[PDB]
């Protein structure tokens, strides 16, 4: 029975208290030569391969009779990841690593200059 | 043949006289503790063990 809008109002309280306080320099009047800040998702989907795997993981490591938070609890959701990240294991068996394979020689023959964002060494 | 102890015929014995079978099994099995780690039955070598 309670609404975003109640927990919001509280925010908003101590949020706007803050006006003579609050210094903002912003960059609508330096930011004068700059190309347009583009986005998308791409939407890769599982092989029979890994689509098996990682459930076969939930399947059989039963890690509710474990007990929630342990080491192999929560590197499952490591590992439901590392299905498509790893898998140990040619790329062949990795829809992710098939489209940047797709992406990167389309862009070899664009000519294009490519940053690839990963958040791990093990990566 | 005192205290229990018994003289028996080594040539009925000779014959096969009480003579019996005896047999003996095992199993085992591959991945066992581990996500995608098979443990496997395969001919060792010191070199390769």
């Amino acid at each position: 029975n309670i609404q975003v809008q109640t927990g919001y109002k509280c925010a908003v309280a101590l949020r706007d208290l803050i006006s003579p306080y609050l210094l903002r320099r912003v960059k609508a009047d330096v930011a004068k030569d700059l190309p347009q800040k583009k986005e998308m998702v791409l939407f890769c989907k599982l092989t029979k391969y890994q689509r098996s795997k990682y459930l076969e993981f939930l399947h059989s490591s039963d890690l509710n009779q474990i007990q929630n938070g342990k080491r192999n609890v929560l590197f499952g959701i490591d590992i439901l990841r590392k299905i498509c990240n790893h898998p140990d294991g040619d790329p062949k068996r990795s829809g992710k690593m098939q489209v940047v394979k797709q992406l990167l020689l389309l862009w070899h023959k664009q000519g294009y200059k490519a940053l690839l964002f990963t958040q791990s060494r093990q990566m | 043949n005192q205290e229990d102890s018994m003289i028996m015929n080594q040539s009925s014995i000779d014959r096969g006289l009480f003579r019996s079978l005896f047999f003996r099994s095992y199993m085992d099995q591959e991945k066992k503790y581990g996500m995608s780690i098979t443990e496997t039955f395969e001919k060792p070598q010191r070199t390769n063990t």
